[PDB]
């Protein structure tokens, strides 16, 4: 679940599936810092998670750890925390967080070696309706020069392998 | 006084804090004046009006005494009950609320005695505290320790002891089965243990017995300082060096520093055991002062991880410990009090206590507690190590046999004397010497909301 | 005066003798009677301080029959004969584990 | 047992010796010696018990130890233990861990009824290791350039409700009527209605033009007590960059580690720093448990503030030891050791209290010229607006001094004086409708010339 | 100068700073008249009454002399006892303190010659300094290093050796038995061995002699630095890399820098060894200077957890440097009550043209609370660094061993060593390579005082 589970208990379920043969688990777009399990902990029972699956795989493993926040402030120092316990690789909302936040914080990646995981929260509100918006091949060119390591990309099929 | 704070027909706010005084007023004086008095002694400070006032509503920023009770006993006192809307408050203050409840009305002249008895935080002002830093459940699983009490041993002499030798006690209990030793209220820096040498050494003294054990290990390092910048410095040495958890003595070293404290803890990941140092000086006169309920609430919203706890007593132990504590008059419970998702306290229990106390403290205090014995393990004539499993092995007993479905508490010795039978540091030991509540609250709002 | 005896532990009960059968299935009773839901996990002797064990299938939820447990606790052991395994009581309301033990060293 | 170990009567304190005075009011099993050497261990090495840690230190040198006992006057179920404490005890520099040491633990001894500590010997040695005052009385009338009369204050009404900008304006009218200073309230800190930043900017505008409409040095007690150390310094800062000359702590509600660091970094700024003791009646009212106002009072010259609000024998006592040099013990207010605080400076006394232009005569003749008075209602009611209130009250105060320095009585001669001044002051005259150094002197001369002897 | 300076029924307060100086006058001027002057010249300095004194309290600050005796076996010179209240001096400056006292006076044409003996520093002023920034027994703790005089070896060529040489004598002397090696006191960061590089490679040496015995080893890396940046630079670097100790010229480098030094070793557990370089410039004549007891007092208190110490003047300053409490005693230069406190004692520190001879005397006059330093007599032995460090540490045991037993170690000198070279080839060879109660009075007083308190 996105919602109610503990850091530790959330670590459980992030081992189990690294060591199953995963690459990579995922913070849900929604999970920033909410009550029942905040992002300090979850980061440190999730890294510790990234390497016992890691040493018992002999497979470099990681987790999208999510820095969305509420202010540029506490992104920053959510990804620093990330780099300071070894995180491979974090993950921002860049539209609901905000193209000035990601493309900051995809200029803080690049300077310190960390992947960026790139969710499209919200795409849809925008890019669903065929007569009014902005088409989703538009965000992806945007992405790509803001910063990301990886982006979600899925339609119709055309415009998607487009 | 009366024709203005006195508003009878006013129904709280969900949104105000209301406050519970037992006011002892001289003969002469009616009980609906007293409680109006105090309503705007605690909150405007005057009865009269300057034309300052009128550039003002008001009608809006005010305390309001809103009903007065008997007390059962004291005829001669009264309870009044009083309303602050939230905005007479900063947020995230326990010192700018505390200061406007205590800050002026307690010198009152018109009363003989005045104690603040409870005081209701609305979940509006709660969520803007930054509560524990971490709470029972998070630190259980950065502890990984489950099932039982927690075990702890203040080190004595509080005095004259160096760093090392201070370490070597350390040591010795931690290795015995104790999952936390304590520096005392009083050890600071002083000349004959300097706080750095202090911290060293114990730590050292927590890594040998963790390493010895293979279960973690913890001790409350006292970072209560002269200045905010050396308790900071304090803190910040104990994270270099590794050390889990520090302390702080709240109320002497004070709101604002602790407050200060609790945060930096839960940004650094570090747990934070709290001392009431001096709670006794303003909570045990019965009739003038603020009572510990009360100095049990302001640390939960200022921050704690471990709080000293000593009917009463296990109203402010659920106060301290459940997401939803409801009114309880039996247990000097005045409001309801929601905490929300905002974490609860671990209970301590200290002061005089060896193991012949253990069957009833775990029936008492339950799982959730921290149960620290001070001479009751030094104490023990086969040393540190041996007092501490000896304490060990009846917890665990004690817990075996409530899991088991014993009346721990009449069964009492002979739990313990059965599992002695299988510890000689015990046997010679004896020689010598809520939730369903809130949960049933939790799932029924959860069905249905109001 | 005797000389206390140092060994390694294994948190709550491992200051009390080892269990049998009869002493476990209170356990289990006690965490059924609380609604929690029991849960099985092992790990090499050298790994015990880590903070995730390998878990033996999943936890048992709903699960109301004492005897279901103490034999997946047996058919864990016959699997890691050298590993160490545990007995955990997963707590829902409060995220937290109502219990834990070491039911073989 | 205790007695055995801490009640030493043999025993003659040392000089370094922090010593203590309580008034126990015994269990009625209980006598006296063993209470005395109870309340000892309780507030230095907390127990009665020898375990095998203690062996391993000094136990004669590291405690507490009772050392006299006396009745007190008029009340047979109390006494007084004097305790005394070796400065090796402490943290140096550190009211916070001495008031810990000493009230910390002992007042929960349920053998005792009611424990209440009256006095406590600071020793010089160990003043010498506490900051003081960020400035002290010579050094503030130094900056602010104000001799020869007590100082006027004015704390304004209502505590709550008003915007920054109202706020100021109440700020701005008392500040050019003629009061030195004026207040926040110890509630004002940083609320909805009026956020601490704007306060500050709009106190600051009306501090500087009343200043430049009077000619005279003016003030404003801003409050910077705050949800947590990093709040406090903020405030505390910004009313440095603003050019405040004064900001204000509530010492015992805020805490004794943020107000000492409070000090501190006043004194490495240049802040005047009025101190509130709000919460003070939790403690100090009940005479037979608690803590006495008096050291209250010694902590916060330790700790440091350059005022503190004070508030018949014992009041003018703890005066003394706020303002004084060395104060000698005087049983008929309260003292019971002498203090002596060498060239640590003196602390304004601040009166405050529901006091008009009435009471200027007593303050005047009791608190003298080293002393801040501060009036609510008595100028915010006056009939003519603030300005004047703050104009009555300014006259009726240098009246009052002129007549004083002239050779008058001015309490036996109150009416009259006021009286004469309301003539020249239609401010004053309606107003009128609507409503101890010597020794320390001595002392040190004396020293001078005879040294020990 | 007399009428306000000279008051012969002044009794010193306890708060007061008292002085002792040895004054030898001018043939013509009485002794009342000169105490008066240095008290004078000492604190007012006033050569003409005006009107700003009159704003000031004149009768308080003031130095003033109070007593004056002769100083016996010489007619010439007296000595002249002088009281200055505290407020006289800044808190916690021994800076402020030195200067104040002996900044002027010692120009005094008046005089023929000057010598500042000995100054009581006053608890209430001991207790506004740092002191040590550990101290010989949290030191002890440290290095976990009980029940005997700590070994150390100065390595020579005190100039040319590039980093790597010297680290090679640094791991030869440590592996073989000492506790410590010493960079020179010209040692700082000269061309031919950059200070980074020889902390480099002196750490890497205490690392590799440290694995190679099992006990704690260390190097008094030299700070002292052009510049207080650079000494506060030089003493991250250590820290930085591991280095247990560190090294000062606290004269030449000066009190303000090492007063500083010892704050931060104390807030960064670096512990402090100081050398006394230039000493001999102040202190040797005995008519003209400051003496070396008044030296180890400010060093004291300005912070250092060694000093080197170099007859009864000897065993008198040493007592200064390491006890709690040290009585007045003329016959060892001591003219003054001086109590520290708990403020922490020093590891006095010999040194100087000592071998493997001199041990049973320097356990004798030294005890256990001293650190030996051997310069050319370890590094002279013929076979090594190792060899002659071996060999002085066996000699120091077998020394400590003799004196647990009872025997008269420096008597039975001889002998002890020669018992103890049948065990050691080490000791043998070297021995024919080269030819040839403080503490209890502190105790008894502090145990006196807790029980009695004023008695």
């Amino acid at each position: 679940p996105k919602l109610g589970l503990s850091a530790k208990n959330y670590g459980r379920a992030v081992y189990e599936c690294l060591r199953g043969g995963l690459d990579f688990t995922k913070d849900d777009e929604n999970i920033n810092s909410q009550p029942f399990m905040r992002w300090r902990d979850r980061f440190l029972f999730v890294q510790d998670a990234t390497e016992t699956a890691e040493a018992q795989t002999g497979e470099r493993k990681g987790h999208y750890l999510n820095v969305t926040a509420p202010t540029p402030e506490e992104m920053y120092k959510r990804a620093e925390f990330a780099k300071e316990i070894g995180a491979p690789i974090i993950m921002h909302d860049y539209i609901t967080g905000g193209f000035t936040a990601n493309t900051g914080l995809a200029k803080w990646c690049q300077d310190n070696g960390v992947l960026l995981h790139i969710h499209r929260a919200m795409h849809a509100v925008i890019d669903r309706n065929p007569n009014h918006g902005i088409h989703f091949r538009v965000l992806t060119k945007i992405l790509r020069l803001s910063g990301g390591d990886h982006l979600h990309t899925g339609g119709d099929r055309a415009s998607t392998l487009g | 006084y009366r024709q203005t704070y006195w508003m009878p027909e006013y129904t709280p706010l969900d949104s105000d804090i209301l406050a519970c005084f037992k006011i002892t007023p001289q003969p002469g004086v009616d009980r609906e004046e007293a409680a109006a008095a105090v309503a705007a002694e605690s909150s405007t400070g005057t009865w009269t009006t300057v034309w300052t006032d009128l550039l003002t509503d008001m009608d809006y920023y005010k305390g309001r005494a809103y009903r007065i009770e008997d007390v059962p006993g004291d005829d001669a006192a009264f309870y009044a009950f009083i309303a602050y809307p939230i905005d007479l408050f900063e947020e995230g203050s326990v010192v700018n609320v505390f200061t406007s409840l205590v800050g002026n009305v307690f010198g009152f002249k018109a009363v003989r005695g005045l104690r603040l008895e409870d005081v209701r935080f609305p979940l509006a002002y709660v969520k803007t505290c930054g509560g524990p830093p971490h709470g029972i459940q998070v630190e259980r699983d950065k502890m990984n320790k489950y099932g039982r009490p927690l075990l702890g041993c203040t080190i004595k002499p509080k005095l004259g002891l160096s760093a090392k030798n201070y370490g070597r006690a350390v040591y010795e209990c931690l290795r015995g089965g104790l999952d936390f030793t304590k520096d005392d209220e009083n050890i600071n820096s002083q000349p004959f243990m300097r706080w750095r040498d202090r911290f060293l050494f114990v730590q050292d003294a927590t890594e040998t017995a963790e390493a010895q054990t293979g279960e973690r290990k913890g001790h409350y390092l006292n970072v209560t300082a002269p200045t905010p910048e050396e308790m900071y410095k304090r803190a910040e040495f104990a994270k270099e060096i590794g050390a889990p958890i520090i302390m702080h003595d709240y109320i002497t070293g004070g709101f604002t520093a602790n407050t200060g404290l609790a945060k930096w803890c839960q940004d650094n990941g570090v747990l934070l055991h709290i001392h009431r140092a001096m709670h006794a000086v303003i909570d045990r006169n019965p009739n003038h002062g603020i009572h510990f309920r009360v100095l049990t609430k302001i640390l939960r919203l200022s921050g704690g991880d471990h709080l000293h706890t000593g009917a009463s007593t296990l109203g402010w132990i659920d106060l301290l410990r459940e997401s939803f504590i409801p009114e309880d008059r039996s247990r000097g419970i005045f409001f309801d009090q929601d905490w929300g998702s905002m974490p609860g306290v671990f209970a301590v229990a200290s002061g005089g206590i060896h193991v012949w106390h253990m069957p009833a403290l775990v029936n008492i205090f339950g799982d959730d507690s921290v149960l620290q014995f001070g001479g009751g393990t030094l104490g023990h004539p086969w040393g540190n190590a041996a007092g501490a499993a000896a304490n060990r092995v009846a917890l665990e007993a004690c817990v075996e046999a409530r899991n088991q479905g014993r009346d721990i508490e009449k069964e009492g010795k002979e739990i313990l004397t059965a599992a002695a039978q299988h510890s000689p540091e015990l046997k010679i030991a004896m020689e010598t010497w809520g939730r369903d509540l809130a949960r049933a609250r939790r799932e029924a709002l959860s069905q249905q909301g109001k | 005066m005797q000389d206390y005896k140092q060994s390694l532990k294994y948190e709550t009960f491992s200051y009390l003798p080892p269990m049998n059968a009869e002493r476990i299935r209170a356990q289990i009773k006690y965490a059924i009677a609380q609604g929690w839901s029991p849960g099985i996990e092992h790990v090499e002797v050298k790994n015990s301080m880590n903070q995730y064990w390998y878990m033996w299938k999943l936890p048992f939820f709903g699960e109301q029959n004492v005897d279901n447990v103490l034999a997946e606790i047996e058919a864990c052991r016959s699997a890691y004969p050298t590993h160490q395994v545990k007995l955990v009581a997963y707590d829902n309301y409060a995220q937290s584990l109502g219990l834990a033990f070491v039911v073989y060293r």
